[PDB]
RNA sequence: CGUCAAAGCACUUUGCAAAAGCUAACGUAUCUGUUUCUUGCCUUUUACCAGAAACAGCCGUUUGUAAGGUGUGCUAAUUUGACUGUAUAGUUUUUGUAAUCU
C-alpha cells in the first residue's frame, strides 16, 4: 500500500545529492521578510503592492469624500516631515503606520539566523574550525 | 396484572437470530444474545431501554447465564470459549478456554462454579477464576444441554444418545440415567427447589423428571405434546416458573407453550415470525419471556 | 509481466520452461482472436480454461514434481505467470480440482450459492449434469 | 554504590563524638572515610564519672559513631 | 526526515520554491510577470484555507467494485489508455446515433464534421450542448496523450522526443484541443501552464543549451491539468447525467 | 527510593527521630543523605528516662535511626515511579 | 551517536546506562530521537532547580 | 550577550538582585556551528566572561559573580531538553560509578 | 516482590525489633523494607499516642499485617415498542411447507 | 447600514489560550498549596534575557515534565506561557505571564 | 535487555463510525459550483471578468472498529501494554553484640 516509508542515512544522503538541482538553499526563513504569506494578506487588505509580489482588487472601496472634510488632522500644516512613509512600513507594522487597518494579518517577527555552512569537501572532519568564524579574542574586559 | 406499562411489549434489536434471553435472578434486568455476537442488557420496568452492549465475543452467543450477584455475566460462545462479562462496567474479566468445539450450553452454581458442554463430546467444570477446567467428563457423542443442582453435587447432561445422565462430581459413579427420550435433548432446566428436572427433546415430547435420591421407578412424572421442533435442529429451551407450578417451552411453529405442570395445556399463545428459541418466566411477577429466531423478543403478562 | 532484453534475468530454472509458457501465450492469443459460436458469456470460457491450465502447470512443476526452485516459483507468482489465489485454493482440502475463482464466489450468483460444478455428482441428478456457464467446467468436485 | 558523607564543614573544628556504650570523645576532626571512619587529633576522653583524660590521636571506626556534634554558636 | 507518508505523485510540486522566493534578476518582462502570477495564485490558495470537514470515507470505485457488474485485473497503462479512448469514442458515436444524426461524422480524432450540406432543420437538430462538446474535447486531449505514448511504444520516437511532446501537449492545450470554447474558465489553467513554461524554459535554456525543442520537464503542467480535472469531474458528471 | 525521597522532602522542617538508644531528637533537619545520615539544629534531646537536654549542631549517622516523625503536610508529596537505572525518583518524560 | 545512524553502538551504550528503547524508536526522525535520548539520559533538569 | 542582556544585567545588579545564568542553545555549538570541543569551551568561557564584565561595570563586589564552579551557571539546550550544571554531571557520574 | 506492592494504601500493624507496634496507612515502601506510614499510632506496653507521618527503618521492622481493605458502560441499539401478537392461520414448522 | 445585523449573532471574544478546566499535573494541587502557604520552599524569580534567546523554552522544559498531558506542537515550539493570540501570531512574547 | 499479563502474528480487501478545544498543516498539496453583493467587458442570453460573504461538491489523508483473504504458526511465532527490575555474609538496612537478669 505505500503509506509510510523509512530510509537509511546513506540512502537519504544519496537522494539529497541526486536531486540537488530542485531544492532551495536558504534554511533561514528570514529571507522571506516582507515576501511571506501574511505580508501578502496584509498587502491585499491594504491594497498596496510589494513591487515583486501579486496585485489584487481593493477589497475596500469605501473611500469617497462622504465626510467631505480633511478633518484638520492629517494636514501638512501640523506635521513634521522627516522621511516618506513607504508601504513597507505599512506592511511591517500594519496597526501603527496606517489607520483603517482591517483584515490585515501579522507575520512572524524574526527567527534565529542559521549559522550552518555545508562542508565543501568530505576530507575535512565533521567538527572543524571554519576560517569565516571570527576568532575568540576579547582582551577588552574588566572582570572581578 | 403486573407492573409493566403495557401488557405486551415487543422488543426490537439485534441484526441476526437471537438464541438466548434470561431474566436477572433479582427480576429487574435481563440480557439477550444471538448470532450477532452481541449481548444486550434491558430494563424490565421503566423505559425498557438499552444501557449496555457486551461487545468483544468472537462467535455466536449460544447461551449466557446471570450471576447471583447480578453483576457479572457468563457467556457461551460458538468460538470454543467462555467469557465472563462484568455487567456494570462491560469489560472482559476472563476468557475460559479448553473445549474443542462449539460449546452448546452453560450453567452457574449457588456457591462461583461454571459447567458447559460442547461438540467435542465433553463437559467441563470451571471455577470463576481458575481459567482452567477443574474436572472433565468425556462422552461418546456430542452433548447439548446441562443443568446443575443448586445443592452442588449433581449435573445433568443431555446429548445425542437421548438418555439424561446424572453425574456426581465427587463420586464419579454414573450408574443412574433418566431414560425415556428417543432423540436429541435440546434443553434441561431444574426447579427452584431442585427437586424436578424439565427436559425438551427433538422427538417433540417435553417430559418432566424428578431429582430425588429415591424414586418409585418410572421417574417420569408426565409428558407434554404440542411443542414441536422443526428441521433446523435448533436448541429450544424449557423454563420453570417462580412458584414452579407452570412449565414452559418454545417450538418451531412460532407458538409459546405454557402448561400447568399437571398435564393440561394452558397458554398456546402465538406471536413470533420464526422458531422460538428460548423461553423464561420472571422470578417475581407473572411475566413470560419469549426468544425467537426472527430478531425479536416478547415480554409477557 | 512483459520482459525486455535489458531486464533482470529470471532465475536459473526459467529457460527450461520458457517455450511451453510461450506456447501458452500463443494459444491465449488464438482464443482472443477466435470469435463466434456462443452466447455473450459462452465465448469467454476458453480463457478461463487456458488460465487454469497454465497455473496448474506451474503448480505441478513446483508441488508435485519439484522441478523448479522456490525462488523461481515465487518469481513466477510475482510476474503473474500463475494465479496466486487459485493456487492457494488448490492447496487446501476440498478444492484440489477447482476450475476458477468465479465458481466459488457466492456474491456473483443470483441466490448466493456457489456454481453447479462444485456439487459432487453423486448428489446431483442425471439431467442437471451440464457444463458450467462461467467457464464450461464439467465438475470441480474433488470426489469426481 | 556507596556515597561520600558530607563533612567538609566539620573539618578542623572542635567536635564531640558519641560512641556506642555511652562513650564520649572530644577532638578536632582531621579526616573521614566512606564508612564514616573518622580521625581525631589532640582529643580528650570522658568517662561516666566525668574526669577528663587526654586520649591523643584517635581513629574511630565509623560503625560505632552514634553522633558527631559541634558546640560553636 | 528519514520517515514520511508517501504523498501522491501530483501532490509534489517540485518547483514551488522557485517562485515563492524572489525573481532572479535580469529576467525578461514576461518571466517576471509569470513569477508574480504564480505567486498570486498561491497566495489566493492559502488565503481561502478551509480546515477540512469531517466525513466518512466514501469512494466511487469501491462501491462499483462491490457490484457483480465490475471486475478487476492488471494491464499495461498504454492498453488501458487505448481502451479508454475507444470506449469514449463508442459512447459518443452511440449518442450521435439514437438521435438520427447519422450524417454527422465523429472521426477518430473526435472532430464532429457533417458528411453533407445540412438544411436549417438538420442544422438546428444537430446542435449539441456544452456538455457533449466539453466531453468530446477532453476525450481529444486524452487521445493526444495516449497517441504520443503509442508512438513511443512503436519505436517511432525515443524517450526524449516523447517527454518533449508531452510537455508540448500540456502547455499547448489551447491550440491543440479548443476545449476553452465550451468552458472559458479553463483560461486560468492555460495561463498557469504558460507561466510554468516561462519559468522552466528560462531555468532550462541557460549556458550551452539554447533555444529550441527539447525541454521535457512536464510534471508541473501535468499536475495543473490534473487539478483542473478534479474540479471539473463532478460538473461533467452532473451535466452528462 | 521513595522513603529516602520523603526524608529529603523533610529538609528544612522540624522532624523528631529516635535512635537505637531510645532518645528522641526535636530539631530542624538541614541535610539528609541516601544513607540517612542527618544534620540537625536547635535539638532538644529527650533521653530514655525523660531527662531533657539541648544540643545545637549534630550529625547523626544513619545506621542508628529507628524512625522519624515527618511533618503532617508531607502526606501529599508525590510518589514518582522509578525506572531501573534511575537512582532518584523524579518526574519522567522519556520511555520509562 | 544519536545523529550518525549507529543503531547497535547506541543501543549497547544505552544498555550500559540501563536506558532501554523500543526497537521502533531507533527508527525515528533525528530530532525526536535526540529529544528521547536526552530525556532518558538527563532526567528532570535538576541542575537548574 | 546582546544589548537587552546588558540592560537586564545592569538593572538587576543596580537593584541588588542575585543572578543565575543559563547558557541556552548549547546544541547549536555541536550540530549547527560544528565547533570542536575545545573551541566550544572557549566560546562558553568567553560568554561567561562578557556577562561578568557587564556585572562588574556596576559593582565590583564579589557577591555578584557568575561562574560554573560556584554552581551559578547552567548549560542548557531547552529544545533538546536538558539543563545541567557542573554538579549535575558530577552527580550523574557518581551515581553510576560509586562513592 | 509484586505482593509487596499490594499492601499500599492499606492499614498495617508492624511489630518492631524494639517490641512496639505501629498502626497506620502504608504510603510507600523500599527495597530495604523502609515503610512510610500515615496517621500512625504507637502501641507501647497498650497506650495510644498519635504520631502522624512516620518513616520506619528497615532494621526496626520485624513483621507486618493488614487490618483493612483499601479505601475508595455506554449505550445500546435496541428500542422497545408495545405491540400485540398476530395469530397466523397456519400450523406447520418453518422448514416444512 | 446594511452591515448591522437585526439579530446580533452570539460572539465570544476569546483573547488568550485559557483551558476550561484545570489540567492534571504530576503533583497534587493540595501539595502545591501547602508548599506555598506553610513552607520556605518557595522561590520567586523572573526569567529574562534578549530576544529569542530561549527563556520561554526554559519554562516549557519544566512544564513538559510537570504536565504529562501537554504534547509538543506540530510545526513550532510549544511556547507555553504566551497565551495571547497576538503573541502566537508574532511568535514572540509581549506580556509577562506568571 | 529482564519479569509478568493477553493477543496468534505479518501483509491485505471491504463495510460502519469519527476526525481543531488549550489558535491550529486531517492535505507542507490544491480544483469546481450555487446564492447574495460590488466590479470589468459589454446590443440580448449562455459563456464570461475579479474581489467579498454565506454555503456546498469533488480529488485525497488519518484513526477506531467489524467481517474476511494470502503466507506462515499453534509440538510456537510475533505484537501490544504494564512493571517499586539486578548483584552482594566482611562497618549505612536482609546471613545478627548475642544470650544472661530486671
Ligand atoms: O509562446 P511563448 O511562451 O512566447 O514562447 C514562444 C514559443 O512558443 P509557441 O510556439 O507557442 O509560440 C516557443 O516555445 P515552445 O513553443 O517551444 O514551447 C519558444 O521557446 P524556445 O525558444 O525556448 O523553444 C519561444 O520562447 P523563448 O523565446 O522565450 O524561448 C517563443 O517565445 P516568443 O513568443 O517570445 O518568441
Ligand atoms: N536549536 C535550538 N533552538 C532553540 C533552543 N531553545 C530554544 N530554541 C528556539 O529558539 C526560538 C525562540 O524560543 P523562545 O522560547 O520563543 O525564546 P523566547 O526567549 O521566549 O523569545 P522571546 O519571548 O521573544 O524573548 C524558538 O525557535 C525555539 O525553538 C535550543 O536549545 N536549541
Ligand atoms: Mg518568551
Ligand atoms: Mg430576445
Ligand atoms: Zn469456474
Ligand atoms: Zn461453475
Ligand atoms: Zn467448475
Amino acid at each position: 500500500t505505500y503509506r509510510r516509508w523509512k530510509l537509511n542515512l546513506p540512502q537519504m544522503a544519496n537522494l539529497h545529492r541526486l536531486g540537488y538541482q530542485l531544492l532551495s538553499d536558504l534554511r533561514d526563513d528570514n529571507y522571506f521578510y516582507l515576501f511571506n504569506d501574511n505580508s501578502f494578506f496584509t498587502a491585499k487588505a491594504l491594497n498596496v503592492a510589494i513591487p515583486g509580489g501579486p496585485k489584487f482588487e481593493p477589497l475596500y472601496k469605501d473611500e469617497a469624500p462622504e465626510m467631505e472634510d480633511w478633518n484638520e488632522f492629517n494636514d501638512i500644516y501640523k506635521l513634521i516631515i522627516r522621511h516618506p512613509i513607504k508601504t513597507e512600513y505599512r506592511i511591517a507594522f500594519p496597526y501603527l503606520y496606517n489607520s483603517r487597518a482591517r483584515s490585515v494579518a501579522l507575520s512572524e517577527y524574526h527567527q534565529p539566523s542559521n549559522v550552518f555552512v555545508p562542508p565543501e569537501d568530505p576530507d575535512l572532519p565533521a567538527f572543524f574550525w571554519d576560517p569565516i568564524i571570527n576568532p575568540i579574542t576579547s582582551r577588552q574586559l574588566t572582570l572581578h | 396484572t403486573s407492573d409493566l406499562n403495557v401488557p405486551n411489549l415487543q422488543m426490537f434489536g439485534h441484526t441476526a437470530e437471537v438464541l438466548v434471553a434470561r431474566f436477572d435472578p433479582s427480576g429487574s434486568y435481563f440480557a439477550s444474545g444471538g448470532m450477532d455476537r452481541q449481548i444486550l442488557l434491558w430494563n424490565v420496568f421503566g423505559d425498557v431501554k438499552n444501557y449496555g452492549v457486551l461487545n468483544g465475543c468472537k462467535g455466536a452467543i449460544t447461551d449466557l447465564q446471570w450471576s447471583r450477584d447480578s453483576r457479572v455475566v457468563y457467556c457461551s460462545s460458538s468460538d470454543t470459549h467462555l467469557m465472563s462479562w462484568d455487567a456494570v462496567s462491560g469489560q472482559k474479566i476472563r476468557k475460559h478456554k479448553g473445549h474443542a468445539g462449539v460449546v452448546n450450553a452453560l450453567d452457574v452454581l449457588k456457591v462461583e462454579l461454571l459447567t458447559s458442554v460442547s461438540d467435542d463430546c465433553t463437559m467441563k467444570v470451571w471455577d470463576s477464576r481458575s481459567k482452567d477446567c477443574i474436572k472433565t467428563i468425556e462422552e461418546k457423542y456430542p452433548l447439548t444441554a446441562v443443568a446443575i443442582a443448586q445443592q452442588g453435587t449433581q449435573v445433568f447432561i443431555g446429548g445425542i444418545d437421548g438418555a439424561i445422565k446424572i453425574w456426581d462430581l465427587r463420586n464419579n459413579h454414573c450408574s443412574h440415567v433418566l431414560k425415556g427420550h428417543k432423540d436429541i435433548i435440546t434443553s434441561l432446566a431444574i426447579s427452584k427447589d431442585g427437586s424436578s428436572l424439565l427436559s425438551n427433546s427433538m422427538d417433540n415430547t417435553v417430559r418432566i423428571f424428578d431429582v430425588k435420591p429415591f424414586a418409585s421407578a418410572q421417574r417420569q412424572l408426565q409428558i407434554f405434546e404440542g411443542a414441536i421442533h422443526g428441521q433446523e435442529h435448533n436448541l429450544l429451551g424449557v423454563a420453570w416458573s417462580r412458584n414452579s407450578r407452570f412449565v414452559g417451552a418454545g417450538s418451531s411453529d412460532k407458538n409459546v407453550y405454557v402448561w400447568s405442570a399437571t398435564g393440561d395445556l394452558r397458554y398456546v399463545l402465538p406471536g413470533h415470525e420464526g422458531s422460538v428459541n428460548h423461553v423464561d418466566f420472571h422470578p417475581h411477577q407473572d411475566i413470560i419471556l419469549s426468544c425467537s429466531s426472527d430478531r425479536t423478543i416478547f415480554l409477557g403478562e | 509481466r512483459l520482459r525486455t532484453s535489458r531486464t533482470k534475468r529470471p532465475p536459473d530454472g526459467f529457460d527450461e520452461i520458457e517455450p511451453t509458457l510461450i506456447e501458452f501465450q500463443d494459444r491465449m492469443r488464438q482464443i482472443e482472436n477466435t470469435m463466434g459460436k456462443g452466447t455473450k458469456t459462452e465465448m469467454l470460457a476458453p480463457i478461463f480454461q487456458l488460465h487454469h491450465q497454465r497455473s496448474r502447470y506451474i503448480y505441478d512443476l513446483y508441488y508435485k514434481r519439484e522441478a523448479i526452485s522456490t525462488e523461481l516459483y515465487n518469481w513466477l507468482l510475482k510476474q503473474n505467470y500463475a494465479d496466486g489465489n487459485l493456487i492457494a485454493k488448490w492447496k487446501k482440502p476440498g478444492y484440489e480440482k477447482l476450475c476458477c475463482l468465479r465458481c466459488i464466489q457466492t456474491a456473483e450468483s443470483k441466490f448466493g450459492s456457489t456454481c453447479i460444478c462444485r456439487v459432487p455428482k453423486s448428489k446431483l441428478d442425471k439431467d442437471q449434469r451440464v457444463r458450467c456457464t462461467h467457464c464450461g467446467c464439467n465438475g470441480c468436485a474433488s470426489c469426481d | 554504590k556507596a556515597g561520600a558523607p558530607d563533612l567538609k564543614k566539620y573539618l578542623d573544628r572542635q567536635v564531640f563524638v558519641q560512641l556506642n556504650g555511652s562513650r564520649k570523645v572530644y577532638g578536632v576532626l582531621r579526616g573521614y572515610d566512606i564508612f564514616l571512619n573518622i580521625v581525631l587529633e589532640d582529643s580528650i576522653e570522658e568517662k561516666v564519672d566525668g574526669e577528663k583524660v587526654k586520649i591523643g590521636s584517635v581513629a574511630i571506626r565509623g560503625n560505632s559513631v552514634i553522633m558527631i556534634e559541634t558546640l560553636d554558636k | 526526515k528519514r520517515s514520511g507518508a508517501t504523498k501522491r505523485a501530483q501532490d509534489v510540486p517540485l518547483i514551488k520554491h522557485w517562485y515563492l522566493e524572489h525573481c532572479p534578476p535580469n529576467q525578461p518582462v514576461k518571466v517576471r510577470v509569470s513569477y508574480q502570477k504564480l505567486l498570486k495564485s498561491h497566495v489566493m490558495n492559502k488565503l481561502h484555507m478551509a480546515h477540512p470537514k469531517s466525513h466518512t470515507n466514501r469512494s466511487l470505485l469501491r462501491q462499483l467494485k462491490n457490484t457483480k457488474f465490475f471486475q478487476s485485473t492488471s494491464i499495461d497503462w498504454v492498453e488501458a489508455g487505448l481502451q479508454v479512448c475507444r470506449q469514449g469514442y463508442n459512447m459518443l458515436q452511440l449518442l450521435i446515433h439514437r438521435k438520427g444524426l447519422t450524417y454527422l461524422h465523429l472521426d477518430y480524432n473526435c472532430n464532429l464534421k457533417p458528411t453533407k450540406t445540412l438544411t436549417t432543420k438538420e442544422r438546428k437538430k444537430s446542435r449539441f450542448g456544452n456538455a457533449f462538446h466539453l466531453m468530446r474535447e477532453i476525450l481529444r486531449l486524452t487521445k493526444l496523450i495516449v497517441d504520443s505514448h503509442v508512438q513511443y511504444r512503436l519505436g517511432n520516437i525515443d524517450a526524449y522526443q516523447l517527454a518533449d511532446g508531452l510537455h508540448y501537449i500540456f502547455n499547448h492545450v489551447g491550440q491543440l484541443t479548443g476545449m476553452y470554447r465550451y468552458k472559458y474558465r479553463l483560461m486560468r489553467q492555460i495561463r498557469a501552464c504558460k507561466d510554468f513554461k516561462h519559468l522552466i524554459y528560462y531555468r532550462f535554456n541557460t549556458g550551452p543549451v539554447g533555444k529550441g525543442p527539447g525541454c521535457g520537464f512536464w510534471a508541473p503542467s501535468w499536475r495543473v491539468w490534473l487539478f483542473f480535472l478534479r474540479g471539473i469531474v463532478p460538473l461533467l458528471e452532473r451535466w452528462l447525467g | 527510593s521513595l522513603c529516602i525521597k520523603l526524608l529529603h522532602e523533610t529538609q528544612g522542617h522540624i522532624v523528631t527521630m529516635e535512635l537505637e538508644n531510645g532518645s528522641t531528637y526535636r530539631g530542624k533537619l538541614i541535610e539528609a543523605e541516601d544513607n540517612m545520615n542527618c544534620q540537625m539544629r536547635d535539638i532538644s534531646v529527650t533521653a530514655r528516662d525523660g531527662r531533657v537536654s539541648h544540643l545545637d549542631q549534630v550529625y547523626i549517622r544513619g545506621s542508628h535511626i529507628r524512625f522519624l516523625i515527618v511533618p503532617d503536610m508531607l502526606r501529599n508529596a508525590p510518589m514518582f515511579k522509578v525506572g531501573p537505572g534511575r537512582s532518584v525518583p523524579l518526574p519522567t518524560r522519556g520511555r520509562r | 551517536l544519536t545523529i550518525s545512524d549507529e543503531a547497535e553502538k547506541l543501543k549497547k551504550h544505552l544498555s550500559s546506562f540501563q536506558i532501554y528503547l523500543k526497537p521502533k524508536d531507533y527508527l525515528l526522525d533525528p530530532k525526536p530521537l535526540l529529544q528521547l535520548i536526552c530525556a532518558s539520559f538527563f532526567g528532570f533538569p535538576v541542575g537548574f532547580v | 550577550v546582546m544589548i537587552n542582556t546588558t540592560r537586564i544585567i545592569k538593572h538587576a545588579i543596580l537593584h541588588d538582585m542575585p543572578i543565575v545564568l543559563v547558557l541556552n542553545k548549547v546544541d547549536r555549538l555541536i550540530l549547527e556551528l560544528r565547533l570542536p570541543p575545545n573551541d566550544a569551551y572557549h566560546k562558553l568561557r568567553h560568554v561567561i566572561d562578557e556577562v561578568n564584565d557587564n556585572i562588574c561595570q556596576i559593582s565590583k563586589d564579589l557577591k555578584y559573580r557568575v561562574s560554573p564552579e560556584l554552581g551559578n551557571v547552567c548549560f542548557a539546550s531547552c529544545d533538546l531538553g536538558y539543563c545541567f550544571t557542573l554538579s549535575s554531571f558530577a552527580k550523574l557520574y557518581i551515581d553510576r560509578h560509586g562513592g | 516482590t509484586t505482593k509487596m506492592v499490594s499492601l499500599l494504601n492499606h492499614s498495617l500493624n508492624v511489630t518492631t525489633k524494639d517490641g512496639r507496634t505501629f498502626v497506620g496507612q502504608l504510603l510507600a515502601f523500599d527495597g530495604f523494607m523502609n515503610l512510610v506510614l500515615s496517621d500512625c499510632q504507637e502501641y507501647r506496653h497498650e497506650e495510644k499516642r498519635m504520631l502522624g507521618l512516620v518513616i520506619l527503618r528497615g532494621e526496626f521492622i520485624v513483621s507486618l499485617s493488614v487490618q483493612g481493605p483499601p479505601p475508595m458502560l455506554l449505550s445500546g441499539p435496541g428500542v422497545a415498542r408495545p405491540a400485540g401478537r398476530g395469530i397466523p392461520l397456519g400450523q406447520a414448522p418453518v422448514g416444512l411447507a | 447600514p446594511l452591515s448591522q445585523p437585526i439579530i446580533e449573532p452570539i460572539r465570544h471574544k476569546r483573547i488568550a489560550i485559557e483551558t476550561t478546566n484545570v489540567p492534571d499535573t504530576v503533583y497534587k494541587k493540595e501539595f502545591l498549596f501547602g508548599l506555598l502557604t506553610g513552607t520556605d520552599d518557595v522561590r520567586s524569580f523572573i526569567v529574562a534575557g534578549h530576544l529569542h534567546h530561549g527563556k520561554s523554552a526554559l519554562l516549557d522544559l519544566l512544564v513538559y515534565y510537570t504536565h504529562p498531558d501537554t504534547k509538543p506542537p506540530k510545526r513550532r515550539s510549544l511556547r507555553y506561557t504566551d497565551t495571547h493570540y497576538l503573541e502566537r501570531e508574532r511568535v514572540m512574547s509581549i506580556k509577562s505571564t506568571p
